[PDB]
């Protein structure tokens, strides 16, 4: 295959798709090595913008981001325009995770209780349910019917519509301790991977323990459903089988991009990063790493592949002079 | 598309009544992560930059509830 | 608010793959053609290659593999689409009804995972065991080959090796094993599984994994008494088996890339070898009996045969006939000579099948001029690349045109019996007859003794025991060759006059209106057989014997007045056969039987120009199948000829048809001609294998060019051509050119073969400085293969390089243009170009130069420097709009005569597609969609009206109209962008609304506006394209009356039509890109419609259930309604 | 609109060399920025009762940088400008300490200043939003000086000290001759627990009492 894209693109008309062989890796590595920015969101009518959280609303018209002070405000993407303000926790919104069809919407908080709220997102915003104890909650990675809230080193299963606890997920002996843990589920829904050790939510037993090597990092699922990723070490799901250490990849809040094809990683520990990276989903190769130069707070895409939010604070981490804004990016 | 709903959520209340009290439940929840010490002296700092104001009250309502974000998110 | 119509004008070209088997019977050498969307099927022959069916597919042909599973009569045939549906079909034909049955089918999809970029690998266990599939990454999916799996259900087997390069099936194991090289950091390396079906998971794994050279490409499961696996990948071959191990580094093989082979000896003794230069050679296994009684490998032989065509895929056909699969040029037949040719080369070329893909390039002209729209393109890759001139219709090379004026009649004859060449021309007028004849290349008039001159003839020609025959107002004479006289005469009992007739080499039948009389032909006399009293006067009638070589015809057709009954009746019976009432008061006009393919049909034209065709049973003498084709205004003729061992017809009307059969359809290819009332098919010593024609007046003599629906040009040029242009003013064709050098000792590079831009008239090279260069370098080389680009001037009529321009070392022309700019009234040829370095990712530097072909040479005008490659340029009312990377700059034109920078726009990753609609613009990017901007004359710049954000890699855009423009996207996709500039908000306004969405099957890299069709005045707007495969089509616009209703037959047709594979539609043309799959909208499918005509009648009527159309005035529809409607959108391309 | 029992007692402060810079820095301050109180409300404190007439004095910092809500009087903001937080927080001590107390529905103090309660800051005028502003530019001198008068002159004063910047002011005064009351400052903003429940209104009764004073009507606003 041709490294030079002019070479590349004459070859992909031949010889197509993507010209010669590793595409695409050439097109990628291209691609997501660029990001500019496009547009800044601050707060409302406040001298000092106080974003924790961003978001995309379910349809991406409105970027949903969260207040330090417990709010939630959609932001109009194409307009700028506060379209809407919401009163959610009573402490610093940390998370964010609208329904796929926009009916819902998952909040967590930093101490206040309630610390994870399900919310109403169509004609009425009001609270759902209340998820009391659980600093962290995601949704059922399927067609999204259950929450998974977590507690520490402990997972929980919940109903959307009922609201209740289903299943409790912990072995203190298997357990690793991952500072910064968070229960996760399978591309399939099946599985649970929570404090480093790999679960079966159907039977409600355990499957594996992935050896202790990393401190704070739980991991993620790829959405092959084929490996794991915890920290570095990539390891298979059904083999245990170590593939790949990818050094690049330490202490990352990874998340892959609609099409599975790119992994962006957010380095963490003043803690996080200032800095991101992006590697090629298809082979563990780096892409870039991009010097933000600002001190991020969270990071998020769209299906589109066509804008980055990035929650990046203006201003040195003093006390006071915290100004966590949010600014978009092109590809 | 499109539309964002109603805002039939929490409201404020009746407030000042309301931001009162969440100050006083914020300040004990910080006090047990910071020394008492720091935290009055951050206070002060915000008194004489906003005044007996509640535009000043939020405004410590703000700096605490960022540091316990920022403490969670270690 | 946009609804478009979308049809096939041209369909695709190029072969995607080839399988050899027994697929239509066990003992039938079955050739079988992958050209995309379409399956040929083919007999091989002694005297060649016979076609047999040809089908196309609601997919792209992914996977293409002959089996015979164990308890099967014939080879079965698994097809895979690339939309992942798989299928077993079954070749069966009931005589003449050819079918492919579904044995199996479903969409092996897995509903989570993407696919391997490498792409889809498909293969079979020669046991029959499974299908195996390499379809996504890690993973090996398994479909296994038991009965009750109609519903083709696999599994997967976790591929720990992750990023196969290829995988077969092995040789000689009774474990399923597969074996593979696949590449880890590590290397290159060769692997061996059992396939356990049973566990559902792989096993370890005849011989330990060997390691082999990094370049490994092909792994060749060696059939038994060798068995394991040989490993092509230059510089090496290698075997692998156990224990024993050869290897073989062939001097030879070094110089190209093998792609493709060949078994030529089933025993694994003799290989084909085919490289991406076109050289063909000979991997020969030396069987060695070694001991007792085990078979082993002495050694490989590698030997050269010559050279074919790029062969994407070689077939061995028996006898040294071996099918060049080519998918980069011309498909060919090629024979290898057991002995050397003087040259060395065993390789001998027998046929060469036409190839358009990938069409680079396009552009629509009038060469011949006046209204005739005619293609050209960039046709081919490398050795292979051409220039293609795509005609519509079937045009005459006249030779002889004679000026007679009411000619009511032209007939061949042979006035010396010894000869076989025609010597002899008979002249029909009304009241009189006159002999031409044809003493060589020059034609005299004569008179044949024994000929009445005095009356009209209504038949002439050589008949049977060395005689010829006349038929006239008044008698029917008969003549003796040798000596000419006059040896008999037909008169009618009560004196009448003959109305009309019709004759054969034995067989004479004359009509006088009622009355119906029937000759023989016997020596020295005309015997009269029999008589038939009808009901009202005839019209026409014909005796053409069709089968098998007695001479005689045993039936006769019969065409008559007011009742309008095309009848049949029996010979010499006059027996009422079959009457098929046609209704109605317009009179029939000429009636033919013929024979097509190999089956028989009967042929009826009427006195509005409407023809019917049905089929004429063999010895039964029924009409099954009554179609409707609307042809002329004025009453048709029709007449037999023989062009390249072809039975073909000619319908003479105002508008002139050639009719013939393709895949066993009838086909009605038009003629460029403007009104034929009378053909003759001449084969004289001066004219030979032409044809007489005669209309009104002038009567002319020639030769007809290959009947096809569309006439090709090709224009060999042994290089690469990029893109065309056309400087109507110069009377030529700018072309942009590449060959392959490769940097040997002695300097620099040295050219592989001649090439176009070596064998050029006036030579040049281009002078300029610019980039310094190195700073910036190049490291070159040392064994490289480099680019040399190159712009050809092409002649509008003799198409020889009338000039050459070799642009800069690393330097690649990317983007023509010709037009007349700014206040300037001379016409340019403006390129655009990059400065490519194979080292670095993105080129940084590139070059726009003007240049004008003056006289004989080509000049260079003016040139600008630009920091990244041309990708696109466009003629934008005096200003020239240029694609420079990720920036869309509108360059005007100066009095300097040069180019000025006046306005850019840059919201564009790598904006590769430009077109324009007066002050609107349409940007194309790479993987952003599209991009509407407006040059605003007042503010002398751009705005963005409105974006698509939508993640499109795009293949071509193009403008429909100010509100709505089309794309075509890498996952073979068609959408269409509208303006909403009314609504509401600016958030809506802002925004282009993917309105029309469509899964085309193709990739489209050209999309230029204009028709083949000779316009003069149903639909609204054309668009044609040129894609990879060669296929041409065309996009139309429909209103909104017209979409809803054509949209409603559409999901009736569907409903009614059997697909290949069962495949839906609706799902095949529903919109598929990574992300969305989402129903196609706005988009009418031409091809499907189409097949409305094509089907049958009792179909034709389900269709029309209770259709209803408001053209708020409900009027209702039948068959016969809708044929009308379909006709219109047939004469659209 | 200076009250002429206090005129007729503070008076030589004026023709201080601070009280002159004082008056021309607030003088020029008005002439570029928007000074509160206006005019007329800086002095309210004084012309609201007599001198001597006062038995409770209460020590306030910065005024309020709002329109229409400084005036002249500490904790104190005119009607209809909601009261602020430190005020909130005094009246919900008057709630948990005396006994027919309500709300009385707005921020004017004007009631206690009649009735013989002084509500002096150390600080009399601020810009517009900008908070401590006019901050150490002469004001305190003049306060310190007031409260020195009242320490000196007066006797049997209930003095409440509220939070370290007014206990500091407090410090020259004697718990012997006067009744000093120190607690946090009201403010929620403090981290230190100490004005909620601290019961001084009612000790502020109590002591008027002991010395035969009349008490103070809280409820009275």
């Amino acid at each position: 295959a041709p490294i030079n894209f002019t070479s590349r693109l004459n070859r992909r008309a031949s010889f197509p798709k993507y010209g010669g062989v590793d595409g695409g890796c050439f097109d990628r590595h291209l691609i997501f090595s660029r990001f500019r920015p496009i547009s800044v969101f601050r707060e409302a009518n406040e001298d000092e913008s106080g974003f924790t959280c961003c978001a995309f609303s379910a349809r991406e018209r409105f970027l949903m981001l969260g207040t330090c002070t417990g709010q939630l405000k959609l932001y109009n993407v194409f307009s700028g325009q506060e379209e809407a303000s919401y009163n959610c926790h009573n402490s610093a919104i940390t998370h964010l995770e609208p329904s796929r069809d926009g009916s819902l919407l998952l909040t967590s908080a930093t101490w206040s209780q309630p610390l994870s709220a399900l919310w109403g997102m169509k004609s009425v915003f009001d609270m759902k349910h209340s998820f009391t104890e659980d600093h962290y909650v995601e949704f059922s990675k399927h067609s999204q019917d259950r929450v998974i809230g977590t507690k520490g080193d402990i997972a929980h299963i919940y109903d959307i519509q009922t609201g209740n606890k289903l299943l409790t997920l912990f072995n203190p002996d298997l357990a690793n301790n991952y500072k910064r843990n968070c229960a996760t589920f399978n591309p399939t829904d099946d599985l649970v991977l929570n404090d480093g050790v790999l679960w079966d939510v159907r039977s409600a037993q355990a499957i594996h323990k992935f050896d202790k090597f990393n401190m704070n990092i739980s991991g993620v699922f790829h959405p092959n459903g084929l490996e794991v990723i915890i920290n570095t070490e990539i390891w298979d799901l059904r083999t245990f089988h170590l593939l790949h250490t990818v050094p690049a990849l330490d202490q990352c809040r990874v998340v892959f991009n609609h099409t599975g094809t790119v992994m962006y990683g957010a380095m963490l520990q003043s803690p996080f990063g200032s800095s991101f990276r992006t590697f090629n989903a298809t082979d563990y190769k780096p892409i870039a790493t991009i010097d933000v130069k600002r001190n991020i707070f969270d990071l998020c895409t769209d299906t589109k592949d066509c804008y980055l939010a990035v929650i990046e604070n203006q201003g040195s981490m003093d006390a006071l002079n915290m100004d966590t804004v949010c600014r978009l990016y092109e590809v | 598309m499109e539309q964002a709903p109603e805002d039939q959520g929490p409201q404020r209340e009746p407030y000042n009544e309301w931001t009162l009290e969440l100050l006083e439940e914020l300040k004990s929840e910080a006090v047990r992560h910071f020394p008492r010490i720091w935290l009055h002296n951050l206070g002060q700092h915000i008194y004489e930059t906003y005044g007996d104001t509640w535009a000043g009250v939020e405004a410590i309502i703000r700096i605490l509830q960022q540091l316990l974000f920022i403490h969670f998110r270690i | 608010m946009s609804y478009n119509y979308v049809v096939t004008a041209q369909k695709p070209t190029a072969v995607n793959g080839c399988v050899t088997g027994h697929f239509t019977s066990a003992e039938d050498l079955n050739l079988l053609i992958a050209k995309n969307t379409r399956l040929e099927i083919y007999v091989v022959t002694a005297e060649g290659l016979r076609p047999v069916k040809e089908v196309g597919m609601y997919g792209k042909i992914a996977v293409m593999e002959l089996f015979r599973p164990k308890g099967e009569s014939k080879d079965l045939l698994f097809i895979l689409t690339a939309k992942y549906n798989a299928c077993i079909l079954e070749y069966k034909q009931s005589g003449e009804s050819i079918d492919i049955i579904t044995r199996a089918h479903g969409n092996v999809q897995d509903r989570i995972g993407r696919p391997s970029e490498t792409g889809i690998i498909g293969i079979i266990d020669p046991e029959c065991r499974m299908i195996g599939l390499r379809l996504y990454d890690g993973l090996f999916k398994v479909i296994p080959l038991d009965r009750d799996n109609k519903e083709l259900k696999a599994f997967n087997i976790r591929l720990e090796e992750l990023h196969v390069i290829d995988v077969k099936f092995l040789y000689g194991c009774q474990a399923p094993t597969i074996c593979f090289v696949y590449q880890d950091p590590q290397g290159r390396h060769v692997k061996t599984y059992e396939v356990s079906l049973r566990e559902k998971e792989f096993n370890k794994g005849p011989w330990k994994q060997e390691n082999v050279e990094a370049e490994a490409s092909m792994v060749i499961a060696v059939p038994e008494p060798f068995g394991g696996a040989i490993i092509i990948g230059q510089e090496s071959i290698t075997y692998h088996n156990g224990d024993k191990y050869l290897a073989i580094a062939p001097p030879i093989i070094k110089q190209s890339t093998i792609v493709c082979h060949n078994r030529v000896d089933p025993n694994g003794s003799r290989y084909l070898l085919g490289d991406m230069e076109g050289r063909l050679f000979m991997l020969l296994l030396e069987k060695e009996e070694q001991m007792d009684g085990t078979v082993t490998l002495k050694d490989l032989r590698v030997e050269l045969l010559g050279e074919t065509s790029i062969a994407e895929c070689l077939t061995y056909l028996d006898n040294g006939v071996v099918f060049v699969g080519s998918r980069l040029g011309d498909s060919q037949l090629v024979k290898l000579n057991v002995d050397s040719n003087e040259q060395g080369s065993y390789v001998v070329a027998m046929e060469t099948f036409t190839n358009l893909g990938p069409i680079v390039d396009m552009c629509v002209v009038d060469l011949e001029r006046q209204g005739q729209g005619q293609l050209v393109t960039c046709s081919g890759a490398f050795k292979e690349g051409s220039l293609r001139i795509i005609r519509n219709g079937i045009g005459i090379h006249e030779h002889a045109s004679i000026d007679l004026p009411g000619i009511k009649g032209l007939w061949p004859l042979r006035s010396d019996p010894n000869r076989e060449t025609d010597d002899t021309l008979v002249l029909s007028f009304v009241g009189q007859t006159r002999v031409l004849m044809l003493n060589g290349e020059e034609v005299e008039e004569t008179e044949l003794m024994g000929f009445v001159d005095d009356q009209q003839t209504f038949f002439c020609g050589n008949v049977a025991h060395q005689q010829l025959i006349q038929i006239t107002s008044a008698s029917v004479r008969l003549v003796s060759q040798e000596p000419k006289a006059l040896v008999s005469e037909w008169k009618e009992p009560q004196a009448k006059n003959i109305s009309v007739a019709s004759c054969n080499s034995s067989q004479v039948v004359v009509a006088v209106g009622r009355a119906l009389y029937y000759l023989q032909i016997h020596p020295q006399e005309l015997r009269q057989i029999s008589h038939t009293e009808m009901e009202h006067e005839v019209a026409c009638l014909d005796i053409t014997p069709l089968g098998d070589s007695n001479g005689l015809s045993p039936l006769c057709a019969i065409g008559l007045w007011t009742d309008i009954s095309a009848r049949i009746l029996k010979l010499p019976s006059f027996e009422l056969l079959h009457k098929e009432m046609l209704g109605g008061e317009i009179i029939p006009r000429s009636i033919l039987m013929t024979t097509f393919e190999s089956s028989h049909y009967l042929l009826c034209a009427l006195g509005d120009g409407a023809l019917f065709y049905f089929g004429l049973n063999i010895e039964t003498g029924l009409l099954s199948d009554r179609k409707k084709v609307t042809l002329g205004t004025q009453p048709t003729v029709l007449r037999t000829f023989r062009s390249l061992s072809t039975t073909n017809v000619f319908a003479c009307s105002d508008r002139p048809t050639v009719i013939y059969s393709s895949n066993h359809k009838l086909v009605f290819s038009n003629v460029n001609l403007k009104e034929v009332n009378y053909m003759c098919p001449l084969n004289s010593d001066g004219y030979p294998d032409s044809l007489a024609l005669a209309n009104n007046s002038t009567l002319t003599i020639g030769t007809i060019d290959e009947i096809q629906k569309l006439h090709i040009r090709t224009v060999p040029l042994y290089e690469s051509p990029r893109k065309i242009c056309y400087q109507e003013v110069s009377q030529c064709f700018g072309v942009l050119s590449s060959r392959i050098e490769v940097q040997d000792t002695s300097g620099g590079t040295t050219a592989l073969r001649p090439s176009a831009s070596t064998q050029a008239l006036s030579s040049s090279v281009s002078s300029s400085k610019l980039f310094s260069s190195s700073t910036a370098p190049h490291e070159t080389s040392f064994g490289e293969e480099v680019e040399v680009h190159n712009l050809l001037i092409i002649d509008q009529h003799t198409f020889e390089v009338l000039h050459a321009h070799q642009f800069l070392q690393n330097e690649y022309a990317l983007s023509l243009v010709s037009c007349k700019l700014g206040k300037d009234p001379n016409t340019y040829f403006i390129v655009g170009t990059a400065m490519v370095y194979p080292e670095e990712a993105e080129p940084k530097q590139g070059r726009i130069v003007v240049f004008q072909y003056s006289d004989g040479k080509l000049q260079t005008v003016a040139e600008k420097e630009v920091k990244g490659a041309v990708y696109s340029m466009v003629e934008f009312n005096g200003k020239l709009l240029a694609s420079i990377n990720s920036t869309v700059r509108l360059y005007e034109w100066t009095t300097e005569k040069e180019l000025r920078t006046e306005c850019n726009h840059y919201n564009n990753i790598m904006a590769l597609y430009l077109k324009t609609k007066g002050d609107f613009i349409l940007v194309g990017d790479l993987m952003r969609s599209v991009l509407l901007l407006a040059y605003k004359p007042m503010e002398g710049n751009f705005e963005e009206i409105a974006r698509d954000f939508n993640p499109n890699w795009m293949s071509a855009v193009e403008i429909l109209d100010d509100d709505n423009f089309l794309g075509a996207e890498n996952a073979f996709n068609l959408f269409v962008c509208q303006k909403d500039s009314a609504a509401t908000t600016d958030e809506e306004r802002q925004h282009l609304q993917e309105v029309g969405l469509f899964h085309l099957g193709e990739f489209v890299n050209v999309f230029c506006h204009g028709s083949l069709v000779m316009q003069n005045l149903p639909t609204q707007g054309s668009v044609l394209f040129g894609t990879v495969n060669g296929m041409i089509g065309l996009v139309t616009s429909l209103s909104e009356s017209w979409y809803n209703l054509l949209l409603d037959m559409q999901n009736r047709l569907n409903k009614v039509i059997k697909s290949v594979g069962k495949i839906e539609h609706s799902f095949w043309r529903s919109f598929h890109t990574e992300r969305k799959t989402e129903p196609a909208t706005g988009f009418i499918d031409g091809d499907l419609i189409e097949s409305f005509l094509d089907i049958s009648r009792p179909k034709m009527q389900e269709v029309v259930a209770n259709l209803q159309y408001d053209d708020g005035m409900k009027r209702e529809a039948t068959a016969d309604d809708l044929i009308k409607v379909v006709e219109e959108l047939t004469r659209i391309h | 609109f200076f009250g002429e029992s206090w005129k007729k007692h503070l008076s030589g402060e004026f023709g201080k060399p601070y009280f002159i810079k004082l008056m021309g820095f607030v003088a020029e301050e008005r002439k570029h920025y928007t000074v509160y109180p206006p005019p007329h409300q800086v002095f309210t404190w004084t012309q609201m009762c007599d001198i001597k007439d006062v038995k409770v004095v209460i020590l306030g910092q910065d005024p309020y940088h709002g329109p229409n809500q400084a005036h002249g009087l500490c904790f104190s903001v005119q009607r209809p400008v909601p009261p602020p937080p430190s005020l909130e927080n005094i009246y919900k001590e008057l709630s948990t300490d005396i006994e027919d107390f309500v709300h009385p529905g707005h921020g004017d103090l004007s009631g206690w200043a009649k009735q013989g309660v002084l509500l002096l800051n150390a600080v009399l005028t601020v810009r517009a939003h900008q908070a401590n502003s006019h901050k150490e530019r002469g004001w305190e001198q003049f306060t310190d000086a007031v409260v020195s008068w009242l320490n000196q002159n007066s006797n049997g004063l209930v003095f409440l000290l509220w939070g370290s910047y007014a206990q500091k002011k407090g410090s020259a005064i004697d718990r012997k001759r006067h009744h000093v009351l120190q607690t946090a400052h009201p403010s929620p903003l403090s981290v230190y627990r100490g004005f909620f429940g601290c019961r001084h209104f009612s000790k502020t009764n109590e002591l008027l009492q002991k010395s035969g004073k009349k008490p103070i009507d809280w409820k009275e606003l």
